[PDB]
C-alpha cells in the first residue's frame, strides 16, 4: 500500500474464507469444491431439493440420488478449477438458482434470478477460455482443435515481462510461436506469425517464459525439436483419439479453419492490411535476423509453398 | 579372356615398363614424373635443350637451368598425377615436341609434331575435368567455383553400381551426388535446383553412402548429414584461406550463380527445363512414395 511519505508500507491482515489463488492445492479443491455445487444445481433442477430444504433438508432424499444417480451424473460435465461445462437431464437446470445463489456462487454478467441461457451446439461451448472446432484433414481423419481469439493471443505476446535483453526477448518470442504452431495452426493468420517468428529466431536458441497459465498447458513447444516433429507427436503418435498413426510430411497437409471461421474470430484475413502484411513479412524477419546478429537462421516461412 | 567351354579362362602374363594404376603410389609417382617430363619440356622450348642433345646431352646447361630457374619454373604449372597446367616464360612450349614425343608422352588428339595450342584466359584452361570460373557475391566477395559439363555431370548420378540393390540403397547413393553437387555446381541453377529436389526426396536420417567421383581432389565433405549449408559455409568460407572475411552467408538464396549466358552454354536453363523444373515438386513426391514413412524436409522452397 502506498504510504503517506513517499515509499511503502507493507499492510498484515487477516481473514477467514475465500480462497488463496496460490495455494499448492487451489486447483484441486476448486475442481471437487466446484464439482459439488454443480452436482447440487443438479439436484435441484431435477426436483430433488426445493427451497424448503434450505431451512428443514430432506437429507435421505439427497442420498438416494447419488446412491442412484451421482456416478452418471459426474459423467456429464467437465469441470477445471471454476471453469465447468454441464449437460443436464433437461434445461430444468436453467432456472435452478436457489441453492447456486445460496452458496454464492454467483453467475457472471446476468441477472442474479435471470435464467441460464444455454447452448445446443458443443462447437459454441467455451471452456477453459476457448472453443473447439471439428477439422478433417486432407486424408480423412479428423481434429478437434483449440480455438481463441486472434487478438487476444497476439497481444499477450506483444506484453514482454525490463532489462530484458534482444536475445532473452527473442527466445520468448519463439515460446509464443511453437505454441501456436501446436494449438493455433488453423489460424492462417497465426501459422504465418509463428512460422516467421521461428525463422527469424536462432535454430538453437531453447525458448523460455510463461506463455499460458491453464494447466492444461502442454508446454510441449518449450523443445528446440522440430515444429512439425511435436505436432505428429501430439496431435498423431500420442493422441489417443488418433487410430491410425500415419504421420503429416508438411506444413501444406496440416488443415485450417474454414475462412469464414478464421475471419468470425477476428481475423485479419481480408482486409488490405493482412494482405500487405502477409506479403511484406519477411522484410521484417530480416529485420529480426540483422538485430541479432551471425546467427544460425533457417526458413519455416516459404515451406507454405511460398 | 572367355574361354571356347561356356565359361571363362584367368591368363596369367608379364611385362617390365607401364604403371600398374591401382599400386599404393600410382597417383605420387605419375606426378613426380609428369613434373619431370614437363620441366623437360620447359627446358626445350627454353633453348635449354635441342634434338642434339638426345645424342650428345649437354647436361651442363640443364644443371645450371635447374640450379638458377628449377625452383622458379616449379612455381608456373599444377601437376595432378597425368594432368598438368603450365604457364612457360613464353609461347616457344607450343612447338617444344622433341623429347615430349621421344619420352613417349604422346599428347592426345593432336598430330604429333603439331603445335600445342594454349589459352591466353586462366578461366578457360582444363584441369581435373573443370573449368574455373572467377564469381562475386552480393556482399562483393568473391570466389572461384569449379565448373564442368551438366550432362556429364548427372549422367555419372543417373547410372548405378547394379541390380540386386535397394530402394533405400539407391535413393542413399542419390544423397551423396546431390550433396555433392550443391557444395562444388551449386552455381548451375539446374543443378542447385535438381540437388535440392533429392535432398527433399531422401530422409534426413539417411546417410549417403558410395563413390561420387574418383578425383583426388574431391572433398568427400558432402557424405553427410550435417546441414548442407552449413557445410558449404566451412568449405568457402570458414576453412577457406582465400577468404579473407569470414562472414557466414545465411540462406542459398544469397550463394550466387554463373551468369546466366555461361550457365547455358556449359550444356538447360530451353523450353523443357521449363516444364521439368515447374514439375518437379511432383517427382519429389512420387520418389518420397516410394521410399515410404520417413522424415523428409522441403529443401526446394527455400529457393524463392
Ligand atoms: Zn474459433
Ligand atoms: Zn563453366
Amino acid at each position: 500500500r502506498p504510504s503517506r511519505d513517499g515509499g511503502c508500507v507493507m499492510d498484515v491482515i487477516t481473514r477467514r474464507d475465500q480462497r488463496g489463488s496460490g495455494q499448492v492445492v487451489t486447483y484441486a479443491l476448486n475442481t471437487l469444491t466446484n464439482i459439488k455445487v454443480q452436482l447440487i444445481r443438479m439436484m435441484e433442477g431435477e426436483g430433488v431439493i426445493e427451497a424448503s430444504d434450505a431451512h428443514n433438508p430432506r437429507l435421505l432424499r439427497v442420498e438416494r440420488w447419488l446412491r442412484d444417480h451421482g456416478e452418471e451424473r459426474l459423467g456429464r460435465m467437465l469441470v477445471s478449477g471454476d471453469d465447468c461445462v454441464v449437460r443436464p437431464v433437461d434445461d430444468r437446470f436453467s432456472r435452478a438458482l436457489y441453492f447456486l445463489n445460496d452458496m454464492a456462487k454467483t453467475r457472471k454478467d446476468i441477472g442474479e434470478w435471470e435464467h441460464s441461457v444455454g447452448f445446443s451446439n458443443w462447437e459454441e461451448v467455451p471452456f477453459c477460455s476457448h472453443h473447439f472446432h471439428e477439422l478433417v484433414m486432407k486424408d480423412g481423419r479428423a481434429l478437434i482443435v483449440p480455438c481463441r481469439d486472434q487478438d487476444e493471443l497476439v497481444g499477450r505476446a506483444r506484453v514482454s515481462p525490463c532489462g530484458w535483453s534482444v536475445r532473452e526477448t527473442a527466445c520468448l518470442s519463439k515460446a509464443y510461436g511453437q505454441m501456436w504452431l501446436l494449438s493455433y495452426f488453423h489460424r492462417r493468420d497465426l501459422r504465418t506469425l509463428g512460422l516467421a517468428i521461428c525463422s527469424a529466431v536462432p535454430i538453437d536458441w531453447v525458448p523460455t517464459g510463461r506463455t499460458t497459465w491453464s494447466i492444461h498447458a502442454s508446454g510441449a513447444w518449450m523443445t528446440t525439436e522440430d515444429m512439425l516433429d511435436v505436432w505428429n507427436r501430439v496431435w498423431i503418435l500420442d493422441n489417443p483419439f488418433m487410430h491410425s498413426k500415419e504421420k503429416i510430411v508438411e506444413w501444406r497437409d496440416v488443415p485450417y479453419l474454414p475462412k469464414s471461421h478464421d475471419m468470425l474470430c477476428s481475423s485479419l484475413v481480408g482486409r488490405k492490411e493482412r494482405a500487405e502484411w502477409a506479403k511484406n513479412i519477411w522484410g521484417a524477419v530480416e529485420k529480426v535476423r540483422k538485430m541479432i546478429g551471425q546467427e544460425k537462421f533457417k526458413d519455416y516461412l516459404s515451406c507454405m509453398d511460398r | 579372356r572367355p574361354s571356347r567351354d561356356g565359361g571363362c579362362v584367368m591368363d596369367v602374363i608379364t611385362r617390365r615398363d607401364q604403371r600398374g594404376s591401382g599400386q599404393v603410389v600410382t597417383y605420387a609417382l605419375n606426378t613426380l614424373t609428369n613434373i619431370k617430363v614437363q620441366l623437360i619440356r620447359m627446358m626445350e622450348g627454353e633453348g635449354v635443350i635441342e634434338a642434339s642433345d638426345a645424342h650428345n646431352p649437354r647436361l651442363l646447361r640443364v644443371e645450371r637451368w635447374l640450379r638458377d630457374h628449377g625452383e622458379e619454373r616449379l612455381g608456373r604449372m599444377l601437376v595432378s598425377g597425368d594432368d598438368c597446367v603450365v604457364r612457360p616464360v613464353d609461347d616457344r612450349f607450343s612447338r617444344a615436341l622433341y623429347f615430349l614425343n621421344d619420352m613417349a608422352k604422346t599428347r592426345k588428339d593432336i598430330g604429333e609434331w603439331e603445335h600445342s595450342v594454349g589459352f591466353s584466359n586462366w578461366e578457360e584452361v582444363p584441369f581435373c575435368s573443370h573449368h574455373f570460373h572467377e564469381l562475386v557475391m552480393k556482399d562483393g566477395r568473391a570466389l572461384i567455383v569449379p565448373c564442368r559439363d551438366q550432362d556429364e555431370l548427372v549422367g555419372r548420378a543417373r547410372v548405378s553400381p547394379g541390380c540386386g540393390w535397394s530402394v533405400r540403397e539407391t535413393a542413399c547413393l542419390s544423397k551423396a551426388y546431390g550433396q555433392m553437387w550443391l557444395l562444388s555446381y551449386f552455381h548451375r541453377r539446374d543443378l542447385r535446383t535438381l540437388g535440392l529436389a533429392i535432398c527433399s526426396a531422401v530422409p534426413i536420417d539417411w546417410v549417403p553412402t558410395g563413390r561420387t567421383t574418383w578425383s583426388i581432389h574431391a572433398s568427400g565433405a558432402w557424405m553427410t548429414t550435417e546441414d548442407m549449408l552449413d557445410v558449404w559455409n566451412r568449405v568457402w568460407i570458414l576453412d577457406n584461406p582465400f577468404m579473407h572475411s569470414k562472414e557466414k552467408i545465411v540462406e542459398w538464396r544469397d550463394v550466387p550463380y554463373l551468369p546466366k549466358s555461361h550457365d547455358m552454354l556449359c550444356s538447360l536453363v530451353r523450353k523443357e527445363r521449363a516444364e521439368w523444373a515447374k514439375n518437379i515438386w511432383g517427382a519429389v513426391e512420387k520418389v518420397r512414395k516410394m521410399i515410404g514413412q520417413e522424415k523428409f524436409k522441403d529443401y526446394l522452397s527455400c529457393m524463392d
